[PDB]
């Protein structure tokens, strides 16, 4: 029975494995055979091994006592010179952005030739699960959210006349029809229309794009295969017929205003540009109208620990000249990129350190302590593991969030300590991201093992 | 049962009396060449040449002993320019030493390891590739023929902890790594990419150049497990086209990746499957770092063991893994044996326990 | 602290 | 020691990856993954951040991938992606329409 199927199964799996045993025994014998042949190609200098001096140098010679019944034999120990060590280190990520660590399936294709016409949750249901406004990315590692959506779920002219060839609005008698169709949603066609089969794939873009365009008919016939105006109304009378400072969490919420009841008020948190809310909205940070550099208290973004956003301050220079080095509000250089360039040298301290190569003056950005983005029991677990051989990096960024740059930093990871730092640390919340700056706490001459003050972090 | 019978020669021992791990036999020597080995231990590595009618005797012993240094690898070698071996020896530190005993003078030292080196191992195809499996959570490729580092296996799915052996295929087709992460993953050297490196590096020279050497960090293997052995795993090897891993489960599964009849190299990168065929099982070898070696014609294979006992094993019959084979017991062995070695012909094995204490055996032919 | 780096002197020469 | 700065914004890995979870979507379609794929890896690459800029990156798909595009096939695909932010806000119709006829030369430059 069960026993008798589980024998024959045994049997067959015996005489797979002896097959394929002998089958690439059969293959690495030729191998071999060739390997061989190799081996036996050429000859080798003979190695006479001889017994190098006795005593060249007058050295300490080798004492070799056979445990068998052989003489002991004597060889001048040949010492060989030493080098220059190096201390003790791992492999790390290069990384330049933080990096968020976790801690009827659907619809065809209308590429290719299998397509057809499905609107249950619109057309539109793979490019709009997967988003993120604030970095424009699908399915992104830096803002790895709760992400609800899942599984991949205005006044114009009329187009008067046939705009080149004949148009939907030019037919006798249907413009007033679209009129009361569209008010209904709260001499007329009457002519018969034409008969021209309608795939799948162009059912789907005519119906999105209709619904993203309505009224316009010209510019949708452009942009659609074939689709003649005339035609295009056609369909359209058809259808109807048939039917602890946080990051700035944007909220959506159109005409409601942001007080008691938003979650950037309950967060003591500014509404930025990703906020959907009303644009007069109470908790809307004002841009900041600096003349330049953004660096006294004057500025409220300064006042408050924050950097500037390119979409409020516009005139400080946090938006202007995107592509191009620090701008001149001295409170952006974070979102920028730009920082200095640090080298990497045994530490005179202990172990390695890192030497910057030009002078930094007083309170001035050196580089972003970038990282691992990890909760904070995943911030400990991180740090457990990085002090069992006892040398860590994990640095605090916001209440939740902490940054640990072991497996995955930048240069900038190498800090020494000292109770005389010459630098410093201040988190400054950048475009709804936190991101820490490293600032030196006086004019730093070229060249000089750095510090940071262990006592700021976590760990001190 | 097998139809092979060693028997031994003669010993010796070395002056610094310090456990000696790194040994191989001189494979590359061809016929009338006496067969010679090398041991290390300490700060001080001895080499030795024994000759038959049960003799030994001792050729050379280099000190190291200005430093706290300590040897770990005795890989054999040789140099085509001059036609002489070469002996590269590193460890603690992780200075990779090449030795040329016939001049007993140091040749190239090799630094940029994070910790101690492990193992090495020397490429089939070119004797100027030596595999490091380096202490700091990852393994490197050197080219000793021009003196670069080739390429950095590891990254962000590689090593997550340190590797200790790596060994090459029947032909050095892939590569496998058994490491201290209970990870056995295959870095294929079997991309263009890593051909083209290979390439680049034998045409390349650091005084041309002033930007360094761009070397290829291989962050994904092209396959990988974390399920064959329950700890950590310290050899490996290829037997045929399976493979011969080995940790401190005192066996050497031969197991291959995927399914039972997919090809190995067509396998893709996502399988998650692989099937187990068999394994040479003993006892009393609980022991970590230690590593075996089968012979050139890959039909006796051999693994030492820290009571003192030695096996061979019969592996160019039919079928997989079965029998008994046979154990070689040696007079005079106490210590814990940590590499083994035959000679390329089926008649020279030499095993050496924890004192640079060489014993070697003699086939009867 | 940092230890001493290396002595230069004396690694090999002693002995001659 | 000239620059010899090694940070990058987007580092080979970092593709790798980006390139691996778009390729294991278990709900997504091939055209799909394709340009979501493309569009994902040139905004690490890019690392854009200017909403404004926004708008003018539908415009940087045509400098660079237009001959993929076109190769690919992929003009269906591109269309209905870049109509779908307008339930985000940024760009406009007037983008979408530069950016169609845009890739429009390019099918018209194969046809
Ligand atoms: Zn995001
Ligand atoms: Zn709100
Ligand atoms: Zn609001
Ligand atoms: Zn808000
Ligand atoms: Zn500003
Ligand atoms: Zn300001
Ligand atoms: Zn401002």
């Amino acid at each position: 029975e069960y026993m008798r199927l589980r024998q024959l199964k045994r049997f067959r799996r015996a005489d797979e494995v002896k097959s394929m045993f002998s089958s690439n025994r059969q293959k690495i014998l030729e191998r071999t055979e060739i390997l061989n042949q190799e081996w036996k190609q050429r000859r080798i200098q003979p190695v006479h091994i001889l017994t190098s001096v006795s005593s060249l140098r007058g050295t300490r010679e080798c004492s070799v006592t056979s445990d068998l019944d052989f003489p002991t034999q004597v060889i001048p120990l040949k010492t060989l010179n030493a080098v220059a060590s190096v201390p003790i280190m791992y492999s790390w990520s290069p990384l330049q952005q933080n990096f968020m660590v976790e801690d009827p399936e659907c619809t065809p294709n209308i590429d290719g030739p299998n397509a057809k016409s499905v609107q249950r949750e619109q057309s539109l249901h793979s490019f709009h699960t997967l988003f993120c406004r604030r970095c424009f990315k699908y399915d992104c590692f830096l803002h790895r959210k709760c992400n609800y959506s899942f599984h991949a779920t205005t006044e114009t002219a009329l187009d008067n006349k046939p705009c080149g060839p004949q148009c939907y609005q030019h037919l006798e008698g249907a413009k007033e029809f679209a009129a009361a169709l569209t008010a209904e949603r709260i001499k007329p066609n009457i002519e018969p229309p034409e008969n021209v089969e309608w795939s799948g794939a162009e059912a789907s873009m005519f119906r999105v794009l209709i619904g993203t365009y309505y009224d316009n008919f010209c510019a949708i016939a452009r942009l659609i295969g074939t689709k003649t105006c005339r035609q295009v109304y056609e369909f359209r009378v058809k259808e109807s017929s048939i039917i602890h400072v946080y990051n700035y969490q944007p909220c959506d919420h159109p005409r409601q205003p942001c007080d008691s009841s938003c979650p950037c008020v309950i967060a003591q948190n500014f509404c930025e540009k990703f906020c959907q809310c009303s644009s007069e909205c109470q908790n809307r940070f004002p841009g900041c109208r600096c003349k330049a550099q953004c660096n006294t208290k004057q500025c409220p973004c300064y006042l408050a620990v924050r950097e500037c956003d390119p979409d409020l301050c516009l005139t400080c220079g946090a938006a202007d000249h995107w592509d191009s080095k620090n701008v001149s509000c001295k409170n952006c250089s974070i979102q920028r990129g730009s920082k200095k360039h640090l080298l990497l040298a045994p530490s005179d301290v202990a172990g390695w350190g890192i030497f910057i190569k030009d002078p930094v003056q007083k309170n001035e950005f050196i580089s972003e302590y970038c990282g691992e983005i990890i909760s904070q029991d995943e911030a400990d677990r991180r740090g457990k593991v990085y002090d069992k051989y006892m040398c860590s990096f994990l640095f605090n960024l916001n209440n939740d969030f902490v940054v640990d740059a072991t497996r995955k930093g930048n240069k900038i990871r190498f800090a020494n300590h000292s109770v005389n730092p010459n630098c410093y640390a201040k988190v400054m919340m950048v475009n709804g991201d936190h991101r820490i700056g490293i600032f030196a706490k006086r004019a730093i001459q070229t060249g000089e093992e750095l510090f940071f003050d262990y006592r700021y972090s976590q760990a001190d | 049962k097998c139809k092979y019978s060693f028997k031994c020669v003669n010993s010796l021992k070395e002056d610094h009396n310090q456990p000696l791990f790194g040994v191989q036999f001189n494979w590359h020597s061809k016929e009338g060449d006496p067969l010679v080995f090398a041991t290390v231990g300490s700060n001080r590595v001895t080499l030795y040449e024994c000759h038959s009618q049960g003799e030994i005797r001792l050729l050379q012993s280099y000190v190291d002993a200005d430093a706290d240094e300590n040897f770990y690898t005795c890989a054999w070698t040789y140099d085509s320019n001059t036609s002489h071996p070469l002996l590269a020896v590193a460890g603690s530190r992780g200075i990779i030493r090449i030795i040329n005993p016939i001049t007993m003078q140091c040749i190239k030292h090799y630094v940029g390891h994070g910790n101690a080196i492990n193992e090495l191992k020397f490429h089939p195809r070119d004797p100027n590739l030596l595999l490091s499996v380096s202490k700091d959570h990852a393994l490197r490729l050197w080219n000793i023929q021009t003196d670069t580092l080739v390429a950095i296996f590891g990254g962000v799915e590689g090593h997550r902890d340190e590797v200790l052996s790596a060994d090459y295929d029947l032909l050095g087709e892939k590569i496998m790594s058994c490491g201290m992460d209970h990870s056995l993953k295959l870095w294929r050297i079997n991309s263009k990419r890593m051909m083209n490196a290979i390439k680049e590096s034998y045409d390349y020279n650091p005084n041309k150049t002033n930007r360094p050497f761009i070397s290829q960090k291989i962050h994904f293997p092209d396959f990988s497990t974390r399920d064959i052995h329950r700890n950590y795993v310290d050899c490996v090897r290829w037997l045929g086209d399976l493979i011969l891993s080995k940790s401190c489960e005192n066996a050497i599964v031969c197991w291959k990746p995927g399914k039972m009849e997919d090809d190995i190299d067509k396998i893709k990168p996502s399988e998650s499957n692989v099937t187990i065929l068999g394994r040479f099982d003993y006892s009393q070898c609980d022991i970590w770092y230690m590593r075996f070696s089968m012979d050139f014609w890959q039909k006796m294979l051999a693994l030492g063991n820290q009571v003192g006992k030695l096996y061979v094993w019969d592996l160019e019959v039919e079928d997989p893994h079965k029998a008994k084979c046979t154990t070689l017991t040696h007079h005079k062995c106490g210590a814990a044996i940590r590499q083994t070695s035959f000679s390329r012909d089926s008649s020279i094995l030499i095993a050496v326990c924890d004192d640079a204490s060489i014993w070697r055996w003699d086939r009867l032919r | 602290s940092l230890p001493r780096p290396h002595d230069f002197f004396d690694a090999q020469t002693l002995d001659a | 020691m000239e620059v010899d700065s090694e940070d990058e914004k987007d580092p080979e890995w970092l593709r790798e990856k980006t390139i691996t979870q778009i390729e294991e979507f278990s709900d997504v379609n091939e055209g799909e993954k394709e340009v979501m794929k493309l569009w994902n890896l040139h905004v690490m690459k890019h690392g854009f951040i200017a909403d404004n800029q926004m708008n003018h990156a539908c415009m940087l798909f045509v400098e660079n991938y237009g001959q993929k595009i076109i190769k690919k096939n992929l003009c269906r695909n591109f269309m209905l992606h870049l109509v779908s932010m307008h339930d985000f806000n940024l760009i406009s119709i007037m983008s979408i329409d530069k950016a169609v006829t845009k890739l429009r030369e390019m099918q018209q430059k194969l046809e």
